[PDB]
């Protein structure tokens, strides 16, 4: 992905 | 409800390998991350495993990291080889995760101090900072002890107001230096003891210093 | 990697102030930034995250903005709990990163230090080794300056310091370095110095002793 690293409740 | 507990140990000499482990009681995405502080300085990021088993580690540890994860004990551990004096730092483990409703949270850990130095477990001897011939400072110097940390009071607790005990010193020696300090009203020189309590408890060294103006 | 840069280095504010602190990405992480608090002696605790979004319980009086590079933490009105070491971190790829650090401290009127030395024990004197202390106590802002003169020559690479955290009840710092010398080089000399500057002096604080009080 473009930020892989993210937790996934983060973002859109 | 989350709690984490952080265990191993925190003394080494170096090109030994550190070894920690955190482990959670009380969530499906999870993000376990260990950080070390090196006293006095910011936080240094060391690594992560997720929940989907993303395994990532910090480039400037170059391949001397291990991490790993028993999902059955919900036990998140760190190896760090070939420790040198550069890797003293306290080290947290962090538990991040979301709950069912798409909160995010991150509690840290308690921290483990982890000293990495060839010098062997000494007691400190204890000096007297005597007050000078209306307000009078007066000390202890807690000198050549290893490792951190110190525990220093004054008067076993009843004297608190005025006290500092400074951060230790590293000496070239390998050995800490440390001094803890009370100002005290000069009208009470004469009639008040001032002891100061210092316990090394990495040495089990408990020392109990008279502190006197001088002549 | 990714570097966070956070500004300003120490912000000095008093409770009831506005408090604003940066936090500037090398590189777009959208809005994958987290902000966290730690103070003297505890672990860091989690306060913002993606950005916008408090951590529960943590008080309104706290809000991110930012998307990008660019990233804001806004305490609008400052309470006495607030005063610690605000740290950024990014969550867009590894490695992980974080900021340097942004230290919030309380502003309060200018305190000169008060001036202490104290000559080595004479037990210490037994075992071979000197200490010469001197105590900067109680002063604010935390920048000051110590002088070790040993027959009024300036000594150098033979001292270390050390400054307390901020104080709780009066904002102020304390300092305090050693002077080391062997025993021998220490009964060599006479005079022992110890010289403060302070931006609430004037003129230089020296205080002295002759060895052979």
């Amino acid at each position: 992905g473009p930020h892989p690293a993210a937790p996934s409740s983060w973002g859109p | 409800q989350v709690q984490l507990q952080q265990w191993g140990a925190g003394l080494l000499k170096p090109s030994e390998t550190l070894s920690l482990t955190c482990a959670v009681y009380g969530f499906s995405d999870y993000y376990w991350n260990w950080i070390r502080q090196p006293p006095g300085k910011g936080l240094e990021w060391i690594g992560e495993i997720n929940h989907n088993g993303n395994t990532n580690s910090n480039p400037s540890l170059k391949s001397r990291v291990t991490l790993s994860l028993d999902t059955s004990k919900n036990q998140f551990s760190l190896k760090l080889r070939s420790v040198t004096a550069a890797d003293t730092a306290v080290y947290y483990c962090a538990f991040g995760y979301s709950d069912y409703e798409y909160n995010w949270f991150d509690p840290w850990g308690q921290g483990t101090l982890v000293t990495v130095s060839s010098a062997s477990t000494k007691g400190p001897s204890v000096f007297p900072l005597a007050p000078s011939s209306g307000t009078a400072a007066l000390g202890c110097l807690v000198k050549d002890y290893f490792p951190e940390p110190v525990t220093v009071s004054w008067n076993s607790g009843a004297l608190t107001s005025g006290v500092h005990t400074f951060p230790a010193v590293l000496q070239s020696s390998g050995l800490y230096s440390l001094s803890s300090v009370v100002t005290v009203p000069s009208s009470s020189l004469g009639t008040q003891t001032y002891i100061c309590n210092v316990n090394h408890k990495p040495s089990n060294t408990k020392v109990d210093k008279r502190v006197e103006p001088k002549s | 990697e990714i570097v966070l840069t956070q500004s300003p280095a120490t912000l000095s504010l008093s409770p009831g102030e506005r408090a604003t602190l940066s936090c500037r990405a090398s590189q777009s992480i959208s809005s994958y930034l987290a902000w966290y608090q730690q103070k003297p002696g505890q672990a860091p605790r989690l306060l913002i995250y993606d950005a916008s979004n408090r951590a529960t319980g943590i008080p309104a009086r706290f809000s991110g903005s930012g998307s990008g590079t660019d990233f804001t933490l806004t305490i609008s009105s400052l309470e006495p709990e607030d005063f610690a070491v605000y740290y950024c971190q990014q969550r867009s790829n590894w490695p992980l990163t974080f900021g340097q650090g942004t230290n919030l401290e309380i502003k309060r009127t200018v305190a000169a230090p008060s001036v202490f030395i104290f000559p080595p024990s004479d037990e210490q004197l037994k075992s071979g080794t000197a200490s010469v202390v001197c105590l900067l106590n109680n002063f604010y802002p935390r920048e000051a300056k110590v002088q070790w003169k040993v027959d009024n020559a300036l000594q150098s690479g033979n001292s270390q310091e050390s400054v307390t955290e901020q104080d709780s009840k009066d904002s102020t710092y304390s300092l305090s370095s050693t002077l080391t010398l062997s025993k021998a080089d220490y009964e060599k000399h006479k005079v022992y110095a110890c010289e403060v500057t302070h931006q609430g002096l004037s003129s230089p604080v020296t205080k002295s002793f002759n060895r052979g009080e």
